[PDB]
């Protein structure tokens, strides 16, 4: 399990252009492409930039592409973003992540830090509470494809807030390495579901389902999960 | 013996696009720990592309 580094979360001048720190300890960006995402307050992340691994030619947010630049380095394995006219709105949570695509274990985000200066689908149920041990079924129901590229192409990364976002369940066939957890996508999931048993305090978390079979990876409103006491 | 070189400028120049590829849109399986069978049935596609 690749491990990420990103601090420094804090407020600038205006319009003074900003950098986060995202360090790729015990591993490198070549092995799995660096790609930094983007998460307002309360709202789905959006992808700001996606790099290459052998450093030949990064990509830019498709909302605001020439509006920033991300540069990084394989062997540094350090990545630092910059724009310019920055506004109120402009400063949200930035962080880094890994590629999934070469493992689960690779899907380690960044720590992810805000500042004050795609995919459509929908999680229910929204509100939901159980006590510890209990086995919780959220259904996502979406519009395109549930499968894509012969497997299935959806995830459900779970998040908190200022907490590094886990992905938890990937393409209904590669859950989480390390700390596998109960909950995985499974069946022919016209919605995508997993079956959390047993649940516990440390698996309280929003998880939100981000389909990447819906060109481009776009996090969704997502379901709550907490521990009712 | 070794038949693959994936450190050279072609073969290294394949396997970005490939990645860059299942970055966008996945495949099937992943490549993890590439054998030389996959570079042999890539070849055969291009053999057969060029005919
Ligand atoms: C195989 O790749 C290595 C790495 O660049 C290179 O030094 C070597 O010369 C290559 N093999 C041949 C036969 O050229």
């Amino acid at each position: 399990e690749v491990k990420l580094l990103e601090s420094g979360g804090g407020l600038v001048q205006p319009g003074g252009s900003l950098k986060l720190s995202c360090a790729a300890s015990g591993f490198d960006f070549s092995e799995y492409w660096m790609s930094w995402v983007r998460q307002a307050p309360g709202k789905g992340l959006e992808w700001i930039g996606e790099i290459n691994p052998d450093s030949s030619s990064i990509d830019y947010t498709p909302s605001l592409k020439d509006k920033i630049i991300i540069s990084r380095d394989n062997a540094k394995k350090t990545l630092y973003l910059q724009l310019s006219k920055v506004r109120s709105e402009d400063t949200a949570l930035y962080y880094c992540a890994r590629p999934r695509g070469n493992y689960v274990v690779m899907d380690y985000w960044g720590q992810g830090t805000s500042v004050t200066v795609n995919i459509v689908l929908t999680q229910s149920p929204a509100s939901l509470a159980v006590s510890l041990g209990q086995r919780a079924t959220i259904s996502c129901r979406a519009s395109e494809s549930v499968d894509s590229y012969g497997s299935s192409f959806v995830h459900w990364y779970q998040q908190k807030p200022g907490q590094p976002p886990k992905l938890l369940i990937f393409l209904a066939s590669k859950l989480e390495s390390g700390v596998p957890a109960r909950f995985s996508g499974s069946g022919s999931r016209t919605d995508f579901t997993l079956t959390i048993d047993p649940v516990e305090a440390d698996d309280a978390a929003t998880y939100y389902c981000q389909q990447t079979n819906e060109d481009p990876y776009t996090f969704g409103g997502g379901t709550k999960l907490e521990i009712k006491r | 013996f070794q038949l693959v070189n994936y450190t050279d400028t072609i073969p290294a120049r394949i396997m970005q696009q490939w990645r860059t590829s299942d970055a966008r849109d996945h495949t099937r399986v992943d490549w993890k720990r590439p054998k030389y069978t996959s570079a042999l049935t890539y070849d055969g596609v291009k053999v057969m592309a060029e005919a």
